[PDB]
RNA sequence: GACGUUUUCAUUAAUCAAGAACGAAAGUUAGGGGAUCGAAGAUGAUCAGAUACCGUCGUAGUCUUAACCAUAAACUAUGCCGACUAGGGAUCGGGUGGUGUUUUUUUAAUGACCCACUCGGCACCUUACGAGAAAUCAAAGUCUUUGGGUUCUGGGGGGAGUAUGG
């Protein structure tokens, strides 16, 4: 079965599913916690 | 398989298995041509005019090598009650 | 196919049941039921002689085919028909070989002991082991003979017999020479007698 | 001890095949054959080719003819018949009912030991 | 000279028995040696994809090994792989040349959506798989060009093919692998049962019957 | 549990192709099942079978040539429209000029193309050569 | 639990957020004995770190009673219900008796057997068709020829199962 559900309704389950693994990858929350502008002396620019 | 006029295509038109009807390739190292010159009166040989069969991989490798074979010899003409149709 | 030359006759199994092949082997890996008829009451399966003749019918159809005589190659590692090949040999036309299987003989065309064989009949396809795993690179056929315990596996012309006894061997051997023989052409039938025994290509004890 | 010269042992092989009798234990005679034949160049590294074959001399004191050999020589009364067991053979039940099965004719002796 | 002839194949091929190429590939012959192919097609050339230096340790100070991977061929469907490592730089080149006329078979290539004078693509979908390397080809419309790997696109040059879409995945920078996974690839276009190729076939003859008294086995 | 008996349909008729039969014992078995078959037996890609029955669920019997090399269900059983077959097409077919996924629909049971030619397009049931 | 049944329900079903039982060893409160050894410890060691392995007594503990805990290499390192294939001589739990062989119910009774046959548990090894990177795996298969159903985890190494909070 592959570790999924796949049935015509359990989509509620999956675009929850991969909300939750998103965070395991590195750049997703970098971004989406606005570590760039807490940190990174430039906070987000090109130059200074 | 042909062009816009015809003209078939791709040389080495291959040949095909005749126990499991699978495909035999240039590659294969298991497929075997057996050429069975016939009988008749004074039952020697007719040595030329053959019943061609060829054995691919699979049946050879996989136990199912021999029996596949009886099948052949019975449903053309060549031997009797050595393949039980009533298997 | 089968014509009215030969088929089925009691006088030629005169020898197989003369050479008491209602013994055969004892226990059976199941792929191996087209040629028993039933098993003494202890268990030792009784062989359809027919159709154990109409294998030799076929496989003669097998031999007499080729315009090259030299191309017909009988292998035997079993001591019994080691003699019985070359009691082939200069019978038929047949190249020789006995003994041991040297590794990497239809392997390394640059070596002494490389065949170009168009027809191969083995004797025991467990005691030439590598002649049944090394030979079907170079897709060649392999006549064999097939007691209950004896390799469904590679083969396609599985003969029933034994292997205990000196006589079942050369006995086949001598029933498939005969009318290889014929198919080239000397003879007739079955219960005639062909001018040499059947005695002759059996193993001495030195 | 020694190993002497080593293109002697085939002394038994190049001139004894055809000529047995030729050598001779004593040594005062049997040395002018080795100078008129041969490369053989000298007077006194000559003569070491009688004592290196004289050994082989101790386990002592083609097959061609094994192919129609294989159709003459045979028993002609012998246990490849009906004849030493009389025709009637101790056969399996059943074998009485293969013969049957399959249409053959045989004397059919029937031991049991019970069914 | 000639061929001084082995294997009763060189027995057909010094007299000429055999004149095409693909005849060998009918019956599903044995190749053993091997410069039958460039006899029966001059049109094959060398083309060298890496000469690499190894030296691996030969038990008392290493000699400079070479393992060569060349693909022969010429570009209208005959092609040949060889991988050796040798003692010499131009006897890893020789060798490589060797083993990659051992490696010859063709590849059925065909047309996309419609029929026009010559065939460009594929037929089907195939793939390969060598271990760490996946390789998996897609026909391709007319013109596209080889969408490939540096390392592949010359072989499939060599398949004769103007188009591919290949989509090949696995640890592919071990070239090494890669290649024999793609020779995989293309070496099953006619290893695969497709419903153009549903005929019934005869089985016909081997020509090992015919020959066999003209131009064979001789003792003298 | 055989939750669908149209999936542990095919798969053992793939243990029974890829280990080498001629045949396999298929029980249970649905009309759903029976016109699966009679659209295959219509394709041709698989031969001459038979419903043999019980006052149970009931067995099929199949007499084929080989050329079923692979099928298989795509559950779920997604609905689709005119234009997205050809989607479900490119992704899993060998190629454009062969191959049939086919499909239930409110025509029935019948191939992609048929849907096609016929002017619907319904729910998957399988891709089948 | 298995097995037999031409007995009864006629879909009562699979897993599983939440929720609930149980739980080695060790450990945790209040008691019984207190025989056995014995994490700690109190002693003798005993010569440099041939190495500190030795030895002797040992509170609690080991054993239980009214209760926790909720931890393992809790591992066959493989969640649970499906499908088929190998190929085998035995096993054990059941079912059967060969003009079937003997002590003796009286040739095959109590029991047990050769030859066969069935479903339950524990296993083994073959060629590996299929895999895997590989050791190996009859399932770690039927997955690039990718979809029988369902549940929990992983995203380079660390930092770190650390901080913080519930």
């Amino acid at each position: 079965g592959k570790g999924k559900p796949r049935g015509l309704n359990s989509a509620r389950k999956l675009r929850v599913h991969r909300r939750n693994n998103r965070w395991a990858e590195n750049n997703y929350k970098k971004r989406l916690l606005g570590t760039a502008f807490k940190s990174s002396p430039f906070g987000g620019s090109s130059h200074a | 398989m042909e062009n816009d006029k015809g003209q078939l295509v791709e040389l080495y038109v291959p040949r095909k298995c005749s126990a499991t009807n699978r495909i035999i390739k240039a590659d294969d190292h298991a497929s075997v041509q057996i050429n069975v010159a016939k009988v008749d009166e004074e039952g020697r040989a007719i040595p030329g005019e053959y019943v061609t069969y060829a054995l691919s991989g699979y049946v050879r490798s996989r136990g199912e090598s021999d029996d596949s074979l009886n099948r052949l010899a019975q449903n053309d003409g060549l031997l009797k009650n050595v393949w039980s149709y009533s298997r | 196919s089968l014509p009215a030359t030969f088929d089925l006759t009691p006088e030629d199994a005169q020898l197989l049941l003369a050479a008491n092949t209602h013994l055969g082997a004892r226990n059976v890996q199941v792929h191996q039921e087209p040629y028993v008829f039933n098993a003494r009451p202890d268990g030792v399966h009784v062989i359809n002689v027919g159709k154990t003749w109409e294998k030799l019918v076929l496989a003669a159809r097998i031999i007499a085919a080729i315009p090259n005589p030299e191309d017909v190659v009988a292998i035997s590692s079993r001591t019994f028909g080691q003699r019985a090949v070359l009691k082939f040999a200069a019978h038929t036309g047949a190249t020789p070989i006995a003994g041991r299987f040297t590794p990497g003989s239809f392997t390394n065309y640059i070596t002494r002991s490389f065949k170009e064989p168009r027809l191969v009949i083995v004797t025991d396809p467990r005691s030439d082991a590598q002649a049944i795993k090394e030979a079907s690179y170079v897709n060649i056929p392999v006549i064999a003979l097939t007691d209950l315990d004896s390799p469904s596996e590679f083969v396609d012309v599985a003969i029933p017999c034994n292997n205990r006894g000196k006589h079942s061997i050369g006995l086949i051997w001598y029933l498939l020479a005969r009318e290889v023989l014929r198919l080239r052409g000397a003879l007739v039938d079955r219960t005639q007698p062909w001018s040499i025994m059947p005695d002759l290509y059996f193993y001495r004890f030195p | 001890g020694r190993v002497r010269t080593k293109t002697v042992k085939r002394a038994s092989k190049a001139l004894i095949e055809r000529y047995y009798p030729k050598l001779t234990l004593d040594f005062q005679t049997n040395k002018r054959l080795c100078d008129e034949i041969a490369t053989i160049q000298s007077k006194r590294l000559r003569n070491k080719i009688a004592g290196y074959t004289t050994h082989l001399m101790k386990r002592i004191q083609l097959q061609e003819e094994e192919r129609e050999r294989k159709d003459q020589y045979v028993p002609e009364v012998s246990a490849l018949d009906l004849s030493r067991s009389n025709g009637v053979l101790n056969v399996d039940n059943q074998t009485s009912d293969l013969v049957k099965s399959l249409g053959l004719k045989l004397p059919l002796s029937v031991i049991n030991v019970s069914a | 000279k000639g061929w001084v002839p082995v294997t009763k194949l060189g027995r057909l091929v010094k007299a000429g028995k055999i004149t095409t190429i693909e005849e060998i590939f009918l019956h599903s012959l044995p190749v053993k040696e091997f410069q039958i192919i460039d006899t029966l097609l001059p049109g094959l050339q060398d083309e060298v994809m890496n000469i690499k230096p190894v030296q691996k340790q030969t038990r008392a100070g290493q000699r400079t090994r070479f393992k060569a991977v060349v693909v022969v061929g010429d570009s209208n469907g005959h092609v040949g792989l060889g991988i050796k490592t040798a003692k010499e730089v131009a006897g890893a080149i020789r060798a490589g040349i060797i083993i990659a006329k051992l490696s010859v078979i063709p590849i059925r290539r065909g047309y996309w959506g419609t029929n026009l004078g010559q065939p460009h693509s594929l037929a089907t979908k195939t793939t390969g798989k060598c271990g760490s390397v996946t390789v998996r080809l897609i026909p391709a419309p007319r013109g596209s060009g080889i969408v490939a790997s540096p390392a592949v696109k010359k072989l499939l040059q060599l398949a004769g093919v103007e188009d591919v879409y290949t989509q090949s995945n696995g640890k592919t920078r071990t070239l090494e692998n890669t290649l024999k996974a793609a020779f995989v690839a293309i070496g099953n276009t006619y290893g695969f049962l497709t419903p153009n190729l549903w005929a019934e076939q005869p089985l016909p003859v081997s020509p090992l019957d015919i020959y066999s008294d003209e131009a064979s086995a001789q003792k003298k | 549990t055989r939750s669908s008996v149209l999936a542990d349909a095919l798969n053992a008729i793939n243990n029974a192709e890829k280990t080498g039969k001629r045949q396999v014992l298929i029980r249970p078995s649905s009309k759903v099942i029976i016109k699966f078959l009679q659209v295959m037996q219509k394709h041709g890609y698989i031969g001459e079978f038979v419903y043999i029955d019980d006052h149970r669920s009931g067995k099929i019997v199949v007499q084929l040539n080989g050329r079923l090399n692979k099928c298989g269900v795509i559950s779920p059983r997604f609905n689709v429209k005119i234009g997205d077959i050809e989607k479900w097409t490119a992704n899993l077919l060998p190629a454009r000029q062969f191959g049939y996924v086919i499909l239930t629909t409110s025509a029935g049971i019948m191939d992609h193309e048929e849907a096609r030619r016929k002017h619907v397009s319904g729910k998957i049931l399988g891709f089948v050569y």
